């Protein structure tokens, strides 16, 4: 695992082409994330 | 020590967390390729993931976090898909569960959008689908994403594409 940047906790990473795209993040520290629900699903068919 | 209490589809925070999952499906620059073709999910269950010594362990990070960046954890909940989260949710997070090979370096990845997430349950690129069917678009078999609680802290910018 990398080091987050100097003086910061996470990366941010910010949609800038995909106008409709949210954004996505990264941690280096498991301790920073807890899994708090689990989810069972499937993805349904277009009609 | 984890426990999974399943909520009840009456339950609000049942409703909420479906909410979110829902809502946060956006169509992908693959045309579906890593993670299927679809506008929205059936949810068959939501539990709540229950550990003592794993959330101690949260909120001792988050403290700290907290303490360097003015009493602010800039604390999300955000989507986690993969294909080892049945040993996330009974050891926590690590090093073993980082995408090496991600844009921003080797770290654990999260996601505003459900259907992002959902483009790795079954590993980088979708892997090779469905364990049973080898289809990356399965509508049979059944996933399992994470929501999980995030400590951002004094986050990184990058813009990017
Ligand atoms: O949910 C995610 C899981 C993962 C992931 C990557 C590699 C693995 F080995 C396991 C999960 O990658 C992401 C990348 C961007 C946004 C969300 C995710
Ligand atoms: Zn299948």
């Amino acid at each position: 695992m990398a080091h987050s940047p100097p003086g910061h906790h996470s990366v941010t990473g910010r949609p800038s082409v995909n106008g409709l795209a949210l954004a996505e993040y990264v941690i280096y520290r498991g301790e920073q994330a807890y899994p708090e629900y689990l989810i069972t699903y499937q993805i349904m068919r277009p009609e | 020590g984890t426990i999974l209490i399943d909520l009840s589809p009456d339950d609000k925070e049942f409703q909420s967390v479906e909410e979110e999952m829902q809502s946060t499906v956006r169509e992908h620059r693959d045309g579906g390729h890593a993670g299927g073709i679809f506008n929205r999910y059936n949810i068959l269950k939501i539990q709540k993931v229950c550990n003592k010594k794993l959330w101690e362990r949260y909120t001792h990070r988050r403290k700290e976090v907290s303490e360097e960046n003015h009493n602010h954890a800039n604390e999300r909940m955000l989507f986690h898909g993969s294909p080892f989260v049945n040993a996330i949710i009974h050891k926590g997070f690590d090093e073993r569960h980082a995408y090496i090979g991600g844009m921003f370096g080797a770290g654990i990845y999260f996601a505003e959008n459900s259907s992002k997430s959902n483009q790795y349950v079954y590993g980088i690129g979708g892997g090779t689908g469905c364990p049973v069917h080898k289809d990356r678009s399965c509508y049979i078999c059944h996933r399992q994403l994470l929501f999980c609680r995030v400590t951002l802290g004094k986050s990184f910018l990058q813009f990017s594409a």
